[PDB]
DNA sequence: TTGTATTTATTGCAATTTTCGTGCCAATTTCTGG
DNA sequence: CCAGAAATTGGCACGAAAATTGCAATAAATACAA
């Protein structure tokens, strides 16, 4: 009983037109943005508390 | 489907309700014998160890 | 010395990162290696003498 | 015309530890002539 | 067949080289006020 464990790689090398090409693993990348409603209300008409934080 | 020598009877019951008696030569003739094919898969994979 | 950087980031770029190849999946720490003198001037790495043995 | 407060742009040096190859030699296994 | 001799192995050592980790806040371009 039992499964083998995997891993997930970080990079890919494959061979395109005969060039040995890398490249980063778009399916584990991490990523971030910024939240545009919050980011939205930083107006000096709010409290200075408010536009400081 | 194949052509077959019919009669329109009642035998003992055995074509009660839909029922169908068929004669042992159209077995022995291989009439309505069929082939099946079946897939199987392996696939092996690449693991840590 | 190739991308121009210290060898502290580089020992810390490749640690614990994975990459995949149509051999299989290899940490990026395995492509180091210590090497022993070969006749002629150059010199073999211990895994190709490791595979060799 | 300039002097100053603000916003991007900074992913290396230097100890310290760990790993490398190769020699010395005792314990262990194998070979050979009388 | 036997006992001496030769070959094998791995533990410890030693110098050197390679890899790992601690350090924690500045420097320069830009826009604005006299």
């Amino acid at each position: 009983t039992g499964e083998p464990e995997y891993v997930i790689p970080d990079v890919l090398v494959r061979k395109h037109n005969g060039h040995w090409t890398v490249e980063l693993n778009s399916d584990s990348i991490p990523r971030l943005q910024i939240n545009q409603h919050y980011a939205s209300m930083c107006n000096n008409a709010r409290n200075d508390g408010d536009s400081q934080f | 489907g194949q052509n077959m020598r019919v009669a329109f009877m009642p035998w003992n019951g055995y074509n009660f309700e839909d029922s169908i008696l068929v004669s042992e030569r159209v077995v022995q003739e291989d009439r309505f014998t069929t082939i099946h094919i079946q897939e199987l898969a392996c696939v092996s994979r690449d693991t840590k160890l | 010395q190739a991308v121009e950087m210290h060898e502290s980031t580089i020992s810390r770029v490749t640690t614990q990162k994975y990459l995949h190849s149509p051999r299989g999946i290899f940490e990026l720490k395995y492509f180091f290696s210590s090497h022993v003198n070969t006749e002629g001037g150059g010199e073999a790495s211990s895994t190709a003498i490791r595979a060799l043995v």
